[PDB]
């Protein structure tokens, strides 16, 4: 179903704001400011109460519960 | 492709030369059979020279008996049997290649088309498609020159050019089929092959007559249309074929094309930079050409082309050669087309500089400038405003233009301080000078 | 994989008391309930 | 003369020499060289500030004094700081991946191509998928269609792959990248897939790269149960080349060419059409190509004209090009013994029946295709 | 002429040319005297509007030194542990670097001192080695001048006490070269490229130091014969396998670092390593005769003197399907009971105690 084209979309069927944000990316180096990018990005959807946060790629990488921390 | 099982050089050698004289008219045709039957032998048996020999062996023997039409239901069983081998098949088309030509008959053309249809069966990159080439060009020659055989040439070449060419051989196929197609007169396919096969240069500095038969070619083609940018720029890519073989006639016509071309084209920033190019050439003073491009190029003269017809319109009459100038304007048809295209030419031109000095002119002026009453001159304006070529403004009900864009007043006073400022530059750049030359003056 | 940091010491402890030059000054001993010593059981012969 | 040529000596003992006292002042210059701190401009705050992340501490901003050219500084670019001077000295391009830069820019001196036999349809197929879309785009814009990405070869373990990714690889030798697949792994838990990005960015900044990499399988893997931390770096590192390679931004006149032994083994998310777009499988030599083979490995031999080549090739069979050699390898020391100048018919005969013995005792000398 | 206002500059601009970097070699060598982060190369082929470099220091910090003002990078290749000033923060100078933990020192002999006379039995294929390893590492002009190539990969297959490690180990020494061994049946890692990283840093390390023999053992452990089931299809050990092939040819010119492997049955083995460029010389490793086996333990027992005038005969009547390691059992078995049997009858129990 893609998986993503009902974020594409209802994003502009309703006018409201778009983020990919991939979770891929989000784990890096950028750790100590991945509290401040989330900040970032909540303050960027509050700012536009017409806005959907949309994460991809969580169930690989993103906080897996199953396997000890590596 | 497949191992040989059962060789049979000793039966085909002691038997296929008493098979020929025992069928020396071909009255016979069990001997046309019965080996046939043997060459389905040493096919079950997978050998490819003994196959090879019986088909050369088999089309000889109806070479020298003449029969055309059994010839031509031999070769279509042979080539339709199971295909045989792709190595004697690839061999007997060549011998049939071979004998074709040599005998012109009325009935070749039903050899060349019934060989092309054994052929044309696929297998035409792969074992042999010079062979087709050929009998496509032979067909061309038979028939002397029309439309359907020029476009059958057409659409023949993209195989075995894309698959395997030749340096010389591939690029003359080339060059005998546009002329064909450019005799049908033909434009949009004749300009898709043209663009498709002048992508493959860099031979072009070992030509003789291949270049400059490719190109003089498609000056009829270009400038049939619309072309006259193109038009320039391929004679001088002939102008510079005479610099390494220096032919007085042939150069200097083509001195006396390109400089009338290269100033006929439609102004843009590129033909401005083929002007000036081409201008300051050391071989091109001595012709009337030189004093041509060098008033009509610069320092925005008034071309009056009434003036011009006799002052340097001398190349329609009678000059050195006035070889091409008799091609471009002494022509009725075309050449009146051409006339009208200069008519034209110098009018945007007397537009564009009098642009760049005149702000307001009044339209009787501008009319009689431009060698036309004022609907025309005022139409041909319009012509160039919607190609924003120029920045004009006309009050028609006036019959007066305008060519200075109104100044913000941002940018008015912006300029009177850049002004102020070169002022005070200068000031203090005057006042250092005459100081210190105040200081060696009093040095005394 | 399983049991690979053994392995890990093995290669050491070879290393270790292969004793290189001969010297009757050192000695060891080595002393189990079951003779489940690894491949090095048929060099131990030249070094045990 | 005395005068004339002993001066003649000493000049040229310099000339390269006597080259010394500006090293020296060049490597002084370098002692009090200030060493400027790199970074990364993220993004550019405003005309003159620049948010500037220091490749291991803190993102810092920074400003262009009078005339660094701020416009063509981009949110990424390479810039040197200096915790002192406060603002950007100068401006530095960006990286080229170097351990792979010398391992892809140092392919030895190969052959031609055309020294392997048998592989026509391969050469062929290598020359439809990378000389013909860059040189006739023309034709492909008629088309309206892309070229494919990349194909696979695979079967027995000699065949000439790498000859042929040797050969592909001398052809240019400038804009060749050779991977082996297998120095992805490393200490840290870094440098993994960011050596992965880099030369992906390296065949963003070259159109006409040409990728090869081998063993595909040594990445691959069918599914890890229980996998452990080792066997979770594989898939995510497969992962991130997945979505870099296919992704949702594609690459342009980039092709990859890889190899493997174990087809089967492979994971079936790489092998789906539109990241492999062909598969190709190099099979066992002919008996011909066998023999065209033999016939270039005894090209330097001296020999004379009595060797049953037929001979060999019934007895000889399913051998590769590698067991050639060494048949002919063993011919040349065979020809050592005895001290024989030529090689003897025998020679080759006694090779041919020590490898057919060689081989007998191998089983499974291929894998079945897929 | 103009000889004496030349050279007096000459000889004058050479020492003075040369006394300033003697001078700054010293200001530069007391930094290279002090260098303190690590050389993580992450290279820009920065070419002046020639090259530059980035450097990973070991504080994590990164120093961008232009143009790398001190060694030329054909020499400073990418890699780590290459001089950088702690101070100029620039390129110093080449030193070597790190042997991936294990390869540093993981079973490598400086030295070996076994010799030939002590080995036998198979001297017909111990001369054949010999002549294909020994020969290219002292006369390896010989076959420069000659034009042919010595091939680098021997394999030696035969059961197990047939004296191919000391062999191998005796050869070394002839060719009083640098000798690596590889624990080919632990090369098998749970870690993902661990065997593939510790066979590239073993030729690496032999590279760097002289022409080596790399003497891997268990090719057999290492190989498999690819009969494929389920149960294990040899999945991560082709990982390192294919490893081994690629830095087979990695010393093709210049013809040094052999390749010694060691194993039982050769059969076990797909056609990968059989190559021609790569493993080819293999050499049978059968288990002695009666002759050889009794001159064999006859040598094992040579610096052994407690019972005169013993031919052995008897020895080898019971010495049936032994190895050179079993006869070495046995006469070192007499070697722990000839105390205070002795003659022609303390050797038969040595291959009764291991079963
Ligand atoms: N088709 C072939 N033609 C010529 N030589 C070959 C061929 N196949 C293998 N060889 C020999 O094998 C060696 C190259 O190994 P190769 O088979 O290319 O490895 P891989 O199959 O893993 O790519 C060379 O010494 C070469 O002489
Ligand atoms: N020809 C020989 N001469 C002397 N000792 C031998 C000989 N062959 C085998 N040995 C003994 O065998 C031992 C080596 O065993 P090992 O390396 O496991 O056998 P292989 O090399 O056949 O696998 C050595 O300790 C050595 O004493």
């Amino acid at each position: 179903c893609g998986k993503t084209m009902l974020a594409k979309a209802v994003a502009h069927h309703t006018t409201a704001a778009f983020i990919r944000v991939v979770g891929s990316e989000f784990v890096q180096k950028y750790l100590g400011e991945g509290p401040r990018m989330v900040r970032d990005v909540f303050r960027l959807a509050k700012e536009n109460a017409p806005a959907i946060i949309f994460i991809d790629e969580i169930d690989a990488i993103a906080t897996k519960r199953f396997d000890a921390q590596t | 492709i497949v191992k040989m099982e059962v060789d049979y050089s000793a039966t085909v050698d002691q038997r296929l030369p008493e098979c020929a004289k025992l069928a020396k008219e071909g009255r016979l045709q069990e001997v046309i059979e019965t080996l046939l039957s043997l060459e389905k032998q040493t096919r079950t048996a997978s050998d490819m020279v003994s196959t090879s020999r019986i088909l050369v062996a088999v089309v000889k023997m109806c070479y020298e008996a003449k029969e055309w039409d059994l010839l031509n239901e031999n070769i279509m069983l042979l080539s339709k049997r199971r295909s045989q081998l792709k190595q004697a098949v690839a061999k007997m088309v060549q011998q049939c290649c071979t004998y074709v030509e040599e005998i012109t008959d009325l009935p070749i053309k039903l050899r060349l088309i019934d060989t092309l249809r054994m052929v044309t069966e696929g297998k035409i990159y792969v074992e042999i498609e010079r062979a087709r080439l050929t009998k496509t060009l032979a067909t061309i020659k038979e028939q002397n020159g029309d439309v359907k055989e020029a476009a059958s040439i057409l659409q023949e070449l993209q195989v075995e050019t894309y698959g395997s060419m030749e340096k010389k051989e591939r690029v003359e196929f080339i060059l005998e089929q546009m002329r064909l197609c450019l005799a049908v007169k033909d434009y949009i396919r004749t300009q898709i092959i043209s663009k498709k096969i002048n992508t493959k240069f860099f031979q072009e500095e070992n030509t003789e007559k291949l270049k400059l038969k490719y190109y003089n070619l498609m000056i009829q083609l270009d400038q049939h249309e619309g072309s006259y940018l193109s038009i320039c720029k391929h004679y001088r890519a002939i102008y510079d074929t005479p610099c390494i073989q220096a032919e007085s006639e042939k150069w200097q016509q083509a001195l006396k094309s390109v400089v009338l071309y290269v100033i006929l084209a439609p102004f843009d920033n590129e033909q401005s930079d083929l002007v000036h190019r081409i201008s300051g050439d050391k071989k091109l003073e001595e012709i009337p050409k030189y004093k041509d491009l060098l008033k009509l190029f610069t320092t925005m003269e008034l071309m009056r082309w009434s003036t011009l017809v006799e002052d340097y319109g001398m190349e329609l009459r009678k000059g050195s050669l006035e070889s091409p100038a008799t091609d471009v304007f002494g022509s009725t048809e075309e050449g009146e087309k051409r006339w009208k295209d200069l008519k034209n030419r110098v009018v945007e031109h007397n537009i564009r500089i009098m642009a760049k000095y005149y702000t307001r002119i009044t339209m009787k002026r501008m009319a009689q400038l431009l060698d036309l009453s004022v609907d025309e001159s005022e139409a041909f304006l319009s012509n160039l405003v919607v190609n924003k070529t120029i920045f004009a403004k006309v009050d028609r009900l006036a019959g007066i233009i305008n060519f200075q864009r109104p100044k913000d007043p941002n940018n008015l006073l912006n300029d009177w301080s850049q002004k102020l400022n070169s002022l005070m530059s200068l000031v203090n750049k005057t006042t250092h000078l005459i100081a210190k030359e105040e200081m060696i003056h009093n040095l005394q | 994989g399983g049991d690979n940091e053994v392995q890990r010491t093995m290669l050491e402890l070879i290393n270790q008391l292969d004793g290189f030059d001969p010297r009757g000054n050192i000695k060891v001993l080595m002393a189990t309930n079951r003779p489940d010593t690894l491949d090095p059981a048929l060099m131990r012969p030249g070094r045990l | 003369k005395e005068i004339d040529g002993r001066l003649k000596e000493l000049r040229e003992q310099l000339k390269e020499l006597t080259k010394q006292y500006e090293k020296s002042e060049n490597d002084l210059k370098a002692l009090q060289s200030v060493g400027q701190i790199v970074g990364e401009v993220l993004k550019q705050l405003t005309e003159e500030k620049f948010i500037v992340k220091a490749t291991n501490g803190p993102r810092y901003v920074v400003g262009c004094r009078r005339q660094l050219d701020k416009s063509k500084l981009k949110p990424g670019t390479r810039v040197a700081l200096d915790m002192t001077t406060l603002t950007i000295m100068r401006y530095l391009p960006r990286e080229v991946d170097p351990l792979v830069y010398n391992m892809s820019h140092e392919d030895p001196g190969n052959v031609s191509y055309s020294e392997i036999g048998g592989l026509s349809e391969q050469i062929r197929e290598l020359r439809e998928v990378i000389e013909l879309p860059l040189t006739n785009p023309e034709l492909f814009q008629r088309v309206g269609i892309i070229p494919p990405k990349g194909c696979l070869l695979y079967g027995p373990p000699g065949t000439g792959k790498t000859l042929l990714a040797r050969a592909v690889a001398s052809q240019l030798d400038c804009n060749f990248l050779k991977v082996v697949s297998s120095s992805i792994v490393d200490k840290y838990i870094g440098e993994s897939a960011r050596l992965i990005r880099e030369m992906f960015n390296y065949a963003r900044d070259h159109q006409p790269c040409i990728i090869f990499m081998d063993e595909i399988d040594a990445i691959g893997g069918r599914r890890f149960s229980e996998g452990t931390s080792a066997d979770r770096e594989i898939q995510r590192t497969l992962m991130e080349l997945l979505n870099q390679m296919d992704g949702f931004d594609t690459l342009h006149r980039v092709k990859m060419i890889m190899a493997t032994n174990r087809p089967d083994t492979l994971d079936p998310a790489l092998l789906r059409p539109g990241r492999l777009d062909r598969k190709i499988h190099i099979d066992l030599p002919n008996e011909q190509a066998r023999l065209d083979i033999l016939k270039i490995h005894a090209g330097p031999i001296t020999k004379h004209g009595e060797i049953d080549y037929e001979a060999i090739v019934k007895l000889s069979d399913g051998f590769n090009g590698a067991d050639l050699r060494n048949v002919c390898t063993e011919a040349g020391m065979f020809a050592i013994r005895a001290d024989h100048d030529f090689v003897v018919q025998e020679d080759f005969m006694k090779a041919v029946r020590k490898v057919a013995d060689s081989k007998k005792l191998e089983s499974k000398l291929d894998y079945k295709p897929v | 002429k103009i000889m004496k206002s030349e050279v007096l500059r000459v000889t004058h601009e050479l020492q003075a040319m040369k006394d300033k970097i003697k001078e700054n070699s010293e200001k530069i060598k007391v930094n290279k005297t002090l260098p303190y982060l690590v050389s993580n190369v992450i290279e820009l082929l920065d070419v002046d509007p020639g090259k530059c470099a980035v450097i990973k220091t070991s504080t994590r910090q990164t120093y961008f030194l232009p143009v790398i003002g001190l060694v030329d990078a054909e020499k400073l290749k990418p890699g780590d542990l290459v001089g950088v000033n702690k101070d100029s923060y620039l390129i110093l100078e080449t030193l070597p670097t790190e042997y991936d933990s294990r390869v540093k020192a993981m079973e490598v002999d400086e030295r070996p001192t076994e010799q030939y006379s002590d080995i036998g039995g198979l001297d017909k294929q111990i001369q054949e080695l010999v002549e294909a390893i020994v020969l290219p590492m002292n006369h390896k002009e010989k076959f420069e001048n000659l034009g042919i190539q010595p091939p680098k990969g021997v394999l030696m297959y035969g059961p197990p006490g047939t004296g191919k490690t000391l062999l191998a180990r005796a050869c070394a020494a002839q060719t009083k070269a640098t000798f690596l061994k590889l624990a080919g049946p632990q090369l098998v890692q749970m870690f993902i490229g661990d065997g593939a990283k510790l066979v590239r840093d073993a030729f690496a390390l032999a590279k760097e130091k002289a022409p080596s023999i790399i003497f891997i053992d268990e090719l057999d452990a290492i190989g498999t014969k690819r009969f494929d089931s389920e149960k294990a299809g040899d999945r991560e050990v082709q990982r390192t396998m294919l490893e081994l092939l690629n830095q087979l040819d990695g010393f093709q010119p210049n013809t040094q670092v052999k390749v010694i492997a060691a194993t039982n049955r050769v059969d076990i083995l797909d056609p990968a390593l059989l190559r021609s460029g790569r493993l080819d010389r293999k050499i049978e490793f059968p288990m002695p005769n009666e002759e050889a086996r009794a001159r064999i333990m006859q040598i094992h027992s040579r610096k052994m003197n407690v019972s005169p005038d013993v031919n052995y005969e008897e020895l080898a009547r019971c010495t049936d399907d032994f190895n050179g390691a079993q006869c070495k059992a046995v006469c070192v078995e007499a070697g722990m009971i000839a105390l205070r049997e002795l003659t022609h009858e303390d050797y038969m129990e040595g291959i009764l105690e291991v079963q």
